RNA sequence: AUGAGCAGGUUGAAGGUUGAGUAACAUCAACUGGAGGACCGAACCGACUCUCGUUGAAACGAUAGCGGAUGACUUGUGAUU
RNA sequence: UGAGUAACGCUUGGGAGUGAGAAUCUCCCAAACCGAUUGACUAAGGUUUCCUGGACCAGGGUCGUCCUUCCAGGGUUAGUCUGGACCUAAGCUGAGGCUGAAAAGCGUAGGCGAUGGACAACAGGUUAAUAUUCCUGUACUUACAGUUAGACUGAUGGAGUGACAAAGAAGGUUUUCCACCCCCAUAAUUGGAUUUGGGGAUAAAUCAUAAGGUGGUACAAUAGGCAAAUCCGUUGUGCAUAACAUUGAGUGAUGAUGUCGAGUGAAAGUAGCGAAGGUGGUAUUAAUCAUGCUUUCAAGAAAAGCUUCUAGGGUUAAUCUAGCUGUAACCAGUACCGAGAACGAACACACGUAGUCAAGGAGAGGAUCCUAAGGUUAGCGAGUGAACUAUAGCCAAGGAACUCUGCAAAUUAACCCCGUAAGUUAGCGAGAAGGGGUGCUUAUGUAAAAGUAAGCCGCAGUGAAGAACGAGGGGGGACUGUUUAACUAAAACACAACUCUAUGCCAAACCGUAAGGUGAUGUAUAUGGGGUGACACCUGCCCAGUGCUGGAAGGU
């Protein structure tokens, strides 16, 4: 009786924060494609 | 102290409460760039007048508004509350 | 000597044996020392990637490896005395407790015969022939029983170093090195004469009757309970595939992998290491 | 069905009808529904046949019909109403009391009804 | 890698100590002993039949019980595959 | 449309008031409830849901004058506590460098990363919110610069320590509990009354005592610990009574001229007021001693950090101790919900999830009923007692005849007293099987009491609650065990073991292409791969073909 998403900013703040994100250049290319789709929202610090 | 951290004092109703009592609890809004010992010796500095004892706290930033089509967020800034010695009281 | 085990439960029985651990062992009680102890970080069965490499391991408590001196050459020609004979759990045999009289310590792997007070030399010159001296091999009489040998001109010892292991002499090459030796298991080679060795036979012959006897001993021991090859699917494993206790179908089967394994004997013969092998287990070469 | 309300059971009943009688007899006065009034008419009535002797026997039994508010206590209640409540009724035949259905409640549109007493 | 915890009633093994006893044994007797992929039995882990129900409270629950319940222990925090 | 339709998402009634308008808003009285929770602390999380006043557009299973709903205002305080300025374990990043079409990967020096080590403040107080955080009392701690008083300190390197498993038992300590006593309220009117019920606390910190506990202690040097050593260590001499080094509950004084304390008490049960504020114990309990000791093997973290030796240096002193004085102690954090009317929940979905406190009586238990403090009416109600559904109470007799079916469903379990067969690989079987009885009062009881005798009641005394239905035989599996999310829990898997093969170090094999690594920080008594899979006896035949190996002559 637990669903699959457990909330946790920490855990949130290794996994996907940015200092983190530098780990490929596919997260650059990825959030490049993002900004380019006008996505106002691009990390977890924006909510 | 840059003359540029301490924006305004405050008055609420706590604030009142406080100030009635003999506490001489003054209460300030300010910008969190500075530490606890920065803020009094800014204090110290923009009047000439060592503080007692300062506590921090800052406003958490909460939705403003409430539910609308346009709603927003709470500014963020920092509370700093000083006592002094009873002896004295400043003029604001 | 081993000694049967009551098993003392209520469903079914247990056909494990334990070792004597009270008079052939001291100081039950783990009390060991601080400095050479280093934890054995164990895989897994993993690569230092974290894939899969190694099958069954896993399921073993905490162990501390023993910084041993296996070269035996860092100090010589110093007299020393036995002070006890301690459990390895990280090896096959048992570590050895030696104080030098110059005030260091020393752990090392000690042979059979051996008991807790006894005067021990290392030396890189003809010394006592008795069980677990350091000594070249330039200066024994053929015939003998000797372990711990390296092939390395000062590599230090690894090979026949497990519980219950030896090797022999047998003559010498005309090249001034190349000393033929019969290896453990049936081989026979030709190692450096001027290596170190531990004369004599290692103890604990208990191991080829040491029965496990339950499956959560063998979890702790490391070896985890794993699956037959048989018992998988044909799309993963040759063995595997089929229903209804199907047995294998095919002449020679192969592993997991394309590799065939029975019969044929996996290693390479172009090294000039192969030319110098004397025995194979079987015959001349 | 499965787990659910206890609804009309008869030990809820009788507490019930208990109450809404250690109520009228603190009151005077009770707006209930005519369901419950119709039982607790006979209830109250064969209390007051029980007890006009007023005798200890009587307040022993009648110590298991009567409840609390918070505005009197049972003893100064059951003094009170033995000192001269209970006697009262002893000179008609029955018909110690009425009903009379009132408007329906707001709630759910069900019936309500005031008890009032005399001889 | 680092840890939390597994109530209570328990049962009372070898080892050993001693004595009788034997030439040595052996055998027996009294005792400490708290071990048992040991028991009942919890919190707990998970579900073996039927039942409610299957546009249900339910994209799998609940109950009548159930197997385990000191060990092939349940599980956490962070990471890995 | 079906349709005014199934349900109305695990639970009351009354009085009074507000409001024009009341089951739904408020204050209170009961009831039955959670109560090893319907209690509290509470990691973590959502983040204003937290609080006051106004109101109910939208959401709330009718409604909602209300909601935790919206509007306005208000709300979170840290030298001592939690996460930083100290540190690291797995693991991660990674100067360079290596490998690698680029790309990228490896990984060195390094640097990060608590669920941890060292590590300086407790109680009381009020509020509409919190307050190891604001106030009072009581304290302590660190560097800082001067200071006098004492002295040569000793690190960057080394060493000791830090630094550690699991399980079991009994000892010391306050405790819990019991009776007594003191204090507090306290004489009942419905038969007898010639009362019942409650309470009896004080700490941080300083000083002394420290019950007790652990492990050599004093002397001389050495060939080891890049250098060196007085430090560690080695060998010697003295004593092994414990000298010795060492920690330590709790105890006594402050602390404490105080708070507090049930209760008493002005329109609030509030200011104020406030009595006592102890004795002996334990054959029950928890924790300090306790990184204690012993036992078993599965052999049981590092770094930081304290002591610390020489190094290094110091000298009109480096360094450092004590005392005094002054300065100051920065970062995020503090609301509630918090195994959930605030998390997951697609929801105000009857559900479940870190750790801690954890009542009493009956019982060993925290198994089960009841209630303690606290908290509660699970945001549709009112009816009547048709069929049928869901659950139960009852059923006699036949008593498994039902059906493939003892699927489903009823005695049975607690207490003690007896007693228990075959087989056995001597473990078990066995709580076998199969039975006796269990209440109260009087006396006696022992350390409490079991237990015994006398008497009595009922139809019967785990009186309501919680407690197993067996024997005989077969097939497989020995067994304790893993199971296909959620159609199916095992004779399948696993398994100890048996067996064969391969592997001698740049080991065989394995990951990629590769450095390199697992293998393995292994060393043939080890590992890998193939077959079977308690125990015992064995596993007969043919290498026909095929396969695998060896091979030397020789045709290709």
């Amino acid at each position: 009786m637990k669903r699959t998403y457990q909330p946790s900013k920490l855990k949130r703040a290794k996994t996907h924060g940015f200092l983190a994100r530098m780990a490929t250049a596919s997260g650059r290319k990825v959030l490049k494609l993002r900004r380019k789709k006008q996505r106002a929202q691009l990390t977890v610090s924006s909510e | 102290d840059v003359t540029n951290v301490l924006l305004k004092p405050v008055l609420t109703e706590k604030v009142y409460f406080n100030q009635m009592g003999e506490t001489k609890k003054y209460v300030f809004v300010v910008n969190p760039k500075a530490s606890k010992t920065r803020v009094k010796l800014a204090f110290e500095l923009v009047y000439g007048i060592k503080p007692l004892k300062v506590n921090t706290l800052i406003r958490k930033p909460t939705t403003i508004r409430g539910g609308s089509r346009f709603p927003g967020l709470s500014k963020l800034e920092k509370l700093a509350v000083i006592t002094l010695p009873k002896g004295i009281a400043i003029s604001v | 000597p081993i000694k049967k085990i009551i098993s003392r439960s209520n469903s079914g029985i247990h056909h494990s044996t334990v070792i004597d651990y009270k008079k052939l062992l001291t100081t039950n009680k783990n009390k060991p020392e601080k400095s050479l102890l280093v934890t054995l970080k164990k895989h897994g069965g993993r690569n230092n990637q974290g894939k899969i490499t190694v099958r069954h391991q896993g399921g073993r408590n905490k162990r501390k490896y023993r910084i041993i001196d296996f070269k035996r050459t860092h100090y010589d020609n110093i007299e020393a005395t036995v002070k006890s004979i301690e459990y390895d759990p990280n090896r096959s045999c048992f570590v050895s407790l030696i104080t030098y009289a110059n005030g260091a310590k020393s752990y090392i792997i000690s042979p059979d015969g051996i008991k807790v007070g006894d005067k021990i030399l290392a030396s890189e010159h003809p010394i006592d022939i008795k069980p677990g001296f350091s000594m070249p091999l330039a200066f024994i009489p053929e015939g003998t029983q000797v372990h711990n040998i390296e092939l390395h001109p000062k590599g230090g010892g690894q090979i026949a170093r497990s519980a219950g292991s030896y090797a022999r002499i047998l003559g010498q090459d005309e090249t001034g090195k190349y000393v033929i030796l019969q290896l453990l298991s049936g081989e026979t080679r030709k190692f450096l004469k001027e290596c170190r060795a531990t004369v004599g036979v290692v103890s604990n012959l208990d191991h080829n009757l040491v029965v496990i006897g339950k499956a959560g001993r063998n979890r702790h021991r490391g070896i985890r309970p794993t699956v037959r090859g048989s018992a998988m699917n044909p799309n993963d494993h040759p063995h595997g595939g089929g229903e209804g206790r199907s047995p294998v179908g095919r002449d020679a089967p192969r592993t997991p992998w394309g590799k065939r394994h029975m019969g044929v004997k996996t290693r390479n013969m172009k090294k000039a290491s192969t030319n110098l092998i004397i025995r194979n287990r079987k015959g001349e070469q | 069905s499965y787990i659910n309300k206890p609804g009309k059971t008869s030990a809820w009943r009788v507490m019930t009808v208990r109450q809404q009688v250690s109520a009228v007899l603190a009151y005077g006065k009770i707006e209930t529904t005519l369901k419950k009034a119709k039982n607790t008419q006979k209830r109250l009535d064969k209390l007051i046949t029980l007890a006009k002797v007023d005798n200890f026997n009587n307040r022993r039994q009648v110590k298991k019909w009567l409840l609390n508010t918070n505005l009197f206590d049972v003893d100064q209640l059951m003094d009170h109403l033995f000192s001269k409540v209970a006697p009262k009724y002893e000179k008609t035949p029955g018909g110690y009391s009425r009903v009379l259905k009132l408007g329906p409640r707001r709630g759910d549109a069900t019936e309500m009804a005031i008890l009032q007493l005399t001889d």
